[PDB]
């Protein structure tokens, strides 16, 4: 009956809530991960048209998960004590080049250099614009302005080797996540703005630090308690409807 | 019955004898990934596109 | 079973791998030349339900649609190849390195490995070996009547013969550099082998062409930060705590569904 | 009735999964044990013919295989001069009492009363390696050459070579218990090689390889298995009550 299916919708809503909470809680300690929250939304409302009338009667059905919005706030820093790694102060992303040629955007700083010296990101993806470290680089220096340089043995000056540009978005909430700590542009995100860090609303760069995920674990645990209780409540509704229908079909 | 289906040719069908919208029967590309609006507009993404 | 439980399982596995790495770091303090290792994680699939584009009305746009996501797949372990803190061992066979560079060693199978460990030894035939008879490259054979060995800052290894009032030069000890030190594949024994990621090896004497310098009488310590490892261990235990909490919560949900 | 049998096949599949999990969890702390995983498969499908051109109802599930995970287990230090573990691929070859050959990735070796190297149960390793009667120290190098040290003789006499054997298919081997595998037609002929060459692994002396069983995986798996069992029992009870209401009339 109608009660059974609206209670099913409630159960599905709570289950998707728990899925979001679980992905949040598992992805703690994932660098640059952004917490996610599910926004729900009630379904159609049945109008029982009456034969004045300060309020009509509407039965209403269930609930639907309408969105998951990612909180794109600033995460705490972690001292990786690694020259390659870099962190972002404020808005912005590092653009990376996928194997197929389409560009993705990651706000992750765990960079490396491969055999060809390209600054790649833990999975081989080449950052953009390309930076090629020379063969015997003694050190790598990344200023807060993003310009990256190296110091060569025998030379008393940092030979500038590249510029590490950030990318800002109109609505970075609306980006689509494709796993691998990568996001890609969508109709809802608008065109990217490829800008020098520290300018035009972009963030700055920290060398030797990596941004931790902004997942608040206490909030997640309290949300888990809510989800468990709500699931048990809706299961009670399902059971009550089942008993009601039992007594109906008995007669 | 809103249980819409897509055939291999891309012809939208609530169970065959297909659906009618803004003219005759609606057709979508083979790579459906169809999303339907809050007011009916049907948008499609070829599953390997930006 | 439930989308929740697989996600929580991936989270537990990720925390377990992270604890494995922390334990390997913590056990390898007081190992010469060991490089601290750290795990870099990576989120898995995202099951898209409503496309974040996909204009809803003829005008509206539906910003930030519904996508769920799973998993915490660990993508890599980077190895921090920073200079260890040298220690005054005052031993005549123990040599440390200051800067980039690896000793090359001939494995008995005929292939070459690379070690940042100068805790050397001299065997029957006079060779410089390294705690297991792994003969270095290029070979260095001490004369049987040599008395004391010295290794200059430039790798020139020479001995004092008996009666001879001169340090005759016996061998030359050169290093090797990889344009990606991190991409080496460790095989135990404090040894690394060349892979495709590290790139070709450039062998040169110390000092020249980016290599470091050689310090006799010193040994390189493991660059393991004890306090960092301890706080990592606390944080990992609590994350495992919480993920098992999520597993149990999903269990309770499912069980209440069963007795329905 | 129909749903009853298909739900029973579900119950049987979950029971097989729990049996595999129990065997994994029980053989923890067995040197060289390879954890087993059950791969299930759905049964045939009934096709209701439509006068798309039909529909399929399907029936139950079937356990189709169990694969063994032939990864490398953690080493454990035992201070025993005879225990040996393997770095990488390869198996020790042993000779069953009847005369045929089994293969074990378990290196808790001993010497019997005649000096032969046997394996905790008395099966002779191959090739025959016999320790001299007055041995002081036994050494087994990474290359498998086992040698002993006699009294005062300041030179190790080479006494054997402890080869490994590698298979084209590690998983195809059937286990006959007692930490022993024997070649099957799915595994291909053994490739007898010295350690460290041609793909075989090295040997570590004084260490035994442990089981590659992940207990967190198994506890979560037991959660899943118990919940699935209860769910399938719920389906069985539902069908049973439907048959009540059917026969009441």
């Amino acid at each position: 009956i109608s009660s059974l299916w609206i209670a099913k919708t409630g159960l599905d809503a709570q289950q998707t809530n728990m899925d979001v909470i679980a992905n949040n809680l598992a992805n703690v300690s994932t660098n640059g991960f952004k917490r996610q929250r599910a926004v729900f939304e009630d379904l159609l409302y049945q109008t029982i048209r009456q034969p004045t009338l300060p309020s009509g009667l509407q039965i209403g059905t269930g609930v639907r998960p309408v969105a998951t919005e990612r909180l794109h706030s600033q995460g705490n820093l972690s001292q990786t004590n690694n020259s390659k790694d870099v962190a972002i102060k404020g808005q912005g992303f590092f653009q990376v080049m996928l194997p197929d040629g389409t560009s993705a955007y990651t706000r992750d700083g765990s960079f490396q250099v491969d055999q060809n010296g390209q600054l790649v990101t833990a999975g081989g993806f080449q950052v953009q614009p390309a930076i090629t470290i020379p063969a015997n680089a003694l050190s790598i220096t990344i200023g807060r302005d993003g310009v990256v340089s190296v110091t060569q043995q025998g030379q008393a000056a940092p030979v500038q080797v590249g510029q590490l540009n950030l990318t800002t978005f109109m609505n970075d909430t609306g980006l689509e996540s494709i796993g691998e700590n990568l996001y890609i542009e969508t109709q809802s995100s608008g065109a990217p703005n490829e800008s020098t860090p520290g300018l035009n609303g972009a963030g700055l760069l920290y060398q030797g630090y990596v941004e931790t995920s902004n997942v608040n674990v206490a909030e997640e645990l309290v949300n888990m308690i809510q989800v468990q209780r709500a699931y048990e409540i809706n299961s009670k509704a399902v059971s009550t409807t089942d008993q009601m229908l039992q007594k109906l079909t008995q007669l | 019955n809103g249980n819409i289906q897509v055939g291999p040719t891309g012809q939208l069908t609530i169970q065959g004898h297909p659906v009618i919208g803004e003219g005759g029967p609606i057709t979508v590309p083979e790579g459906s990934e169809i999303t339907i609006a809050a007011d009916g507009t049907i948008s499609a993404l070829n599953p390997g596109d930006p």
